[PDB]
RNA sequence: ACGGAAACGCUUUCUAGCUCGCUAUAAUUACCCA
């Protein structure tokens, strides 16, 4: 048969946080120990409106009371002794490293990202965010996919052509479409134990040091190798498929060369198989033909928080050290490291 | 002679699908991309014409010699089962498929399920200027199973060319299992597991002890 | 096989027979010209046309003048060399009455096996109704399908026909639902319809085979352009076109 | 205001007074709206026109209340669908419904203004 | 004597049924294939047609005993049953196919039904270019019960054959049940089932009470 | 005044042979579904007719009777027919005969 | 309160009577509400839209009930949305929530909110 | 002592056959404000 499947088997070196579209707030959860718990809030309003208490939770909501340990409805709990915790939900133990303030307070996190998830309630990686992955690597390591491919200034400018992928119908000519014949399934669902919610660390050059972000997006715990499948169908694409674990070399090269130079080596991690950069966190060197958009990304930033200069700041988590997956003190990983091996079946 | 008989298998999903519909009063910030969805029950249907025109697909650039360009050019190994319209004596089918309703409607909400599809995020990062372009596209849920019933006719047409059709019944029937049946496909969305391919008669009387072995294999 | 299996009828009749006997002559002149000797010439001139010298007009067609003379003429047949019959008898009249005299013939279709008194008082209605379109016309078909034999010969039968003709017979993708998708157009006819079929060509104008397209350029065009003529005059005749059309080419 | 002898004029010589692509010499004298942007606007109007003979208006008055919603939102997303929208004057086409054969007479105006915008190119 | 045995039946529908009307050119985004309509409720009907020629020639796979050639060449059981027009005997013969209904029109109304008719919107990919050509064809909801009844008029010309011909009819019956009943039905269409069989004698004198029991 | 538009509807329909399972297509005009329509039937009593008049009359609405099973119009077998009665009132006029005994053998 | 033939109007010239920048002539009349948390107000509406599609309103009556609480903590973020669910009556409006076709007619309010914001300014 | 009397424009006939709602698409980007 023309279908030559293969078999992808990702590991994760950095935490990967993929999509999702919503988010908790700074009154979403609960934290009674180690472990965070994100309830289903309807269901907890249900079970609190009992007591004719929602009225103070009208209170509690708006309540930009100081010193964050009695604003993260522990307090709320802990000050009028709703004593359950029965709610629905997940509960995911702490990173455990991504609350640099003093201890005991703690536990103030603010703003967390949920996971991509199925409906069933464990969570997932979407076949799409790895072919989106994927084809930033076939789009910057084939050197015909690369000179052309810009706006040629049609409205004010900004925007590509996409066009330069086989792509479409197209009347009269025979069905080409490389990336129809590069089928990325999903991924097996694996369970919540592997999921530590980093904070986001940026790292800068021209002020070296590690302003750290209140955005604590949900992640996956390092060391996790997660299955995949890529069943062909074309030749053609057979070769791109085959070649990957060349051109993902071939990427980080012509990557590390470019932005992770002029950043220090100690920032940096090994690859032990072959590399790639998943999604959410990588930065906008990861999701673009880098070597074309280095005047056409920082033209759209005209705003409170321009990009310094060129290639502006390198993206950095803490998670726990699992190995040492590292080289270096304190935990700084890279957030969206990955490492994939490819084989035919 | 004249019988009639019958597939019950039961498509199983893995990583589930997205048939579409469109409609034109959706939302703003909502579904715009949704299943098609049975309009009394609100279960997401796997309608009988995605399952016979993918199969018509996958058989026929198997099942021909002469690169097709069109039906109604098919090598008649395919289009005595799923009829020509411009031959002259196989203009009806003799397959009969059927929509694909859901089954376990009520083994899903055994599991925590607390909607019968699931509506993905998907956007589309503008490779210069790093922009997205956001979306959400339904689609059911993993655990799934429907009921696929599929009827083959038999009439004194059928000289010796029953048992030669479930080398093309089987074929399409696990190179489905192989194709992504009608969705976003080279993203996931296809890959499913037809259970329990049981052949029985419902008109006619018909010797299928000998069939229910060419299933199993 | 390239017809439909009907007959047809018609009956012809000069238009102001008796104007043409009681005056005839005395319009030319001071009353000086309606005379005896000219009076018996032109009767036996016309009585030579209507008897005789309608069976050199239907020598190689075939049909069966029931019929003729004085002036009315009943003639039945198959139903292409009844049309090419008044064609012909109508371009043989005006040569030979200078393009004075002008007749009125109807024609109506009919199926085989009904009776020649229902086919008569039909086509006699559908005659009638010619005379009274105007001082001439043919009435094909039906009530409503009136022309003028200035326009329905020159126009419909042989310009916009053979255009039609020109273009569908050298074609293999536009078959027969083009045609009655075009005849359904032509006969609800709001303004609106002008829309669709603008809609309608334009989609069809690029779902060709990009080889061969200027083919339907060049026709999609001419008939939008004798769809929106605003004349009243050009759109009938492009419907009673693809009517002779589609019974020219029925299997 | 538009009545059942000019809103296919209207719809004509609305087309045709919108504003052509400058640039792109490649089927030059082209308009700066994509079938799809005007697509997705008829979409609404058909299954409105195809439910307006089957249901009574007043089981219907919540569908054309969301037509002047998702005009507005496309018109406010791209300049075009917002020149479309002032130069073929839907908006106030949409206050002026109020009854069944004037939802019908709007969805007729808004299919002429397609099928005449894919006759110009 | 003289007799008719009315056929009240229901026709639920699974997986709902497209029956067309008019091929008439459709608006420029509207409906391609519209579903034939009760002209004053706008309703979905089944019209007798549909259920007589289907049934016709699905008793006429098993009936026969040469193909037939027309719907005159066929054998005695269903000229008598149907009606041949080439008889002397057998013209207007044995059955009035009558039309349904809908007969829960408010019972699909007390679930959640926006209208009675869904658009399933469908397209074709063709086979080289991979091209696509949609379209927007209705069909009648899911569980609609339309109204079937059948006239059966004895004519005092059998007096024997009629229990011969309710083993035909519950047959033609059990194949509806198999086939399915107009429009796209190798695409899942139709599927018809008949529930609440029921034989009656409207006028004369027959025993019904004895031939419910096939029906059942 | 229940809302429609012409009152003829046009009914499509077709022909497919055994063979080609080709169709053939007919359009059917039609008289629209609950239209009523003015029945009225003069019945003349009579010398002759004495006498026997009890058994014209469960005659006349034993033929009402079967026009409610049977179609009353062309295509009747495919439809086309089931045509009700109502409002069968049998009055009287220029006579003197009472009719308030017949009309209650049909209302 | 709001019915099928007023949320547009009732939501229209709620974003007229939003407030603007008095200074700052930079595309003047920019309001001091932005795009992004409007449509982080359209994103707790959305899901219950589409569960009023499918679901009852028994499964989901304790989604509205906490979605007021969900505005109530929006409210209290910034002034901006604290003046926007005053101009436009949106907890006016949460009260009156006694079936489907007045949830769906809630979230077409919120959508009418996000179309006029877009289209002006 | 009604150019009248008697007389169903009626029987037979599937809107039917064929056709993937499909093609491309990482829920992501920027770095801070009081």
């Amino acid at each position: 048969n023309d279908y030559r499947t293969f078999k992808l088997s990702l590991l994760t070196l950095a935490p990967i946080h993929i999509g999702n579209g919503e988010k908790y707030t700074s009154r979403e959860f609960i934290y009674e120990n180690k472990k965070f718990y994100f309830p289903d809030m309807g269901k907890f309003y249900n079970k609190m409106v009992e007591k004719r208490l929602a009225e103070k939770f009208e209170a509690f909501l708006i309540q930009t009371r100081p010193n964050a340990r009695n604003n993260r409805l522990i307090s709320f709990l802990n000050d009028n002794r709703i004593a359950e915790r029965s709610f629905g939900g997940y509960s995911i133990s702490e990173t455990g490293l991504e609350s640099d303030k003093n201890p005991n307070s703690a536990g103030a996190i603010n703003e967390v990202n949920k996971f991509i998830r199925d409906a069933f309630g464990n969570p997932y990686i979407p076949g799409s965010s790895l072919k989106g992955a994927i084809r930033t690597i076939l789009m910057n390591t084939t050197p015909k996919w690369n000179n052309e491919n810009a706006v040629n200034d049609f409205g004010r400018f900004p925007k590509e052509n996409k066009n330069l992928i086989p792509w479409g119908p197209k009347k009269g000519k025979e069905y080409d479409d490389l990336f129809n014949a590069i089928r990325v399934s999903d991924s097996k669902p694996f369970d919540n134990k592997s999921l530590i919610l980093v904070q986001k660390w940026d790292y800068s050059a021209k002020t070296n040091k590690a302003k750290p972000l209140p955005l604590y997006r949900e992640s996956i715990s390092p060391l996790t190798k997660i299955e995949f499948e890529i069943t062909t169908t074309t030749d053609e694409a057979g070769r791109l498929i085959e070649e990957l674990g060349k051109r993902a070399q071939a990427f980080y090269k012509d990557y590390k060369a470019f932005f992770l130079s002029e950043f220090p080596d100690d920032k940096i991690q090994a690859n032990l198989q072959y590399p790639i950069y998943l999604g959410a966190g990588s930065g906008a060197w990861t999701k673009t033909l880098f070597k074309q958009a280095d005047g056409i990304l920082q033209r759209r930033y005209s705003r409170m928080k321009t990009k310094m200069v060129k290639k502006g700041v390198l993206k950095l988590t803490k998670a726990p050290l699992k190995t040492s997956l590292v080289k270096n003190h304190e935990s700084f990983y890279e957030m969206g490291k990955a490492n994939f091996m490819i084989k035919e079946i | 002679t004249f019988a009639k008989i019958k597939f019950s298998a039961q498509i199983r999903l893995e990583t589930g699908l997205h048939i579409g519909g469109s409609d034109a009063f959706a939302a703003i910030g909502a579904i715009n991309s949704p299943v098609i969805k049975d309009p009394i029950t609100n279960l997401p249907i796997i309608p009988g014409s995605s399952l016979k025109g993918k199969m018509r697909t996958l058989l026929a650039k198997v099942y021909n010699e002469k690169v097709a360009e069109k039906p109604s050019d098919d090598s008649d190994i395919l289009s005595r089962l799923f009829g020509n319209s411009k031959d002259k004596r196989f203009k009806m089918g003799r397959l009969i498929f059927r929509d694909a309703f859901l089954s376990n409607a009520d083994e899903l909400d055994s599991l925590g399920v607390r909607s019968y599809t699931e509506v993905k995020f998907e956007n589309t990062i503008d490779r210069i200027t790093a922009e997205a372009n956001p979306r959400q596209i339904e689609r059911a849920i993993r655990n799934s199973t429907f009921d696929f019933e599929l009827i083959y006719e038999i009439t004194d047409e059928n000289e010796n060319q029953v048992e030669e059709d479930f080398k093309v019944i089987r074929d399409g029937l696990k190179l489905l299992e192989l194709d992504y049946l009608g969705g976003s496909g080279s993203r996931g969305y296809g890959k499913v597991a037809f259970e329990n391919l049981k052949a029985t008669t419902v008109f006619g009387n018909y010797d299928v002890k000998t069939l229910n072995e060419l299933l199993t294999a | 096989g390239l017809g439909i299996k009907r007959l047809a009828v018609v009956r012809l009749d000069v238009d102001d027979l008796g104007a043409a006997f009681m005056a005839g002559f005395s319009q030319q002149g001071n009353g000086q010209y309606s005379t005896l000797s000219r009076s018996a010439t032109f009767s036996r001139s016309m009585s030579l046309f209507f008897k005789v010298y309608i069976n050199q007009f239907a020598s190689d067609k075939k049909l069966s003048i029931i019929y003729a003379g004085g002036d009315d003429v009943f003639a039945i047949g198959s139903w292409q060399d009844i049309i090419a019959f008044t064609v012909e008898l109508r371009e043989n009249f005006i040569k030979w009455t200078n393009g004075k005299l002008t007749l009125s013939a109807g024609i109506g279709l009919f199926a085989d096996k009904t009776p020649i008194s229902l086919m008569a008082h039909q086509t006699g209605e559908l005659e009638e109704a010619a005379k009274g379109n105007e001082k001439d016309s043919i009435s094909l078909f039906s009530s409503d399908y009136t022309f003028k034999f200035d326009r329905f010969i020159t126009n419909v039968y042989d310009d916009k026909l053979e255009q039609i003709r020109y273009f569908f017979n050298h074609q293999d993708e536009r078959g027969k639902n083009f045609i009655y998708k075009l005849i359904e157009l032509l006969r609800n006819h709001d303004r609106m319809n002008m829309a669709r079929l603008a809609y309608y060509l334009t989609r069809l104008e690029e779902l060709t085979r990009e080889t061969d397209r200027d083919k339907f350029k060049t026709f999609k065009n001419l008939f939008y352009s004798w769809y929106t003529n605003k004349n009243d005059k050009d759109r009938k005749e492009a419907e009673l076109a693809l009517l002779l059309y589609i019974y020219e080419i029925r299997k | 205001i538009l009545t059942d002898e000019n809103y296919v004029d209207i719809a004509e010589k609305a087309i045709l007074k919108l504003e052509r692509n400058t640039r792109n010499r490649k089927n030059p004298d082209a308009f700066f709206l994509t079938t799809s942007k005007l697509r997705n606007l008829l979409s609404l109007t058909s299954t409105l026109f195809d439910e307006s003979k089957v249901k009574e208006y007043d089981a219907l008055l919540d569908r054309i209340a969301y037509l002047r919603v998702q005009f507005v939102y496309q018109a406010g997303r791209e300049i075009a669908v917002k020149d479309l929208i002032e130069k073929a004057q839907i908006l106030e086409a949409l206050k002026e419904i109020k009854d069944r054969e004037t939802l019908q007479r709007f969805c007729r105006y808004m299919e002429a203004l397609v099928a005449y915008f894919k006759f110009y190119g």
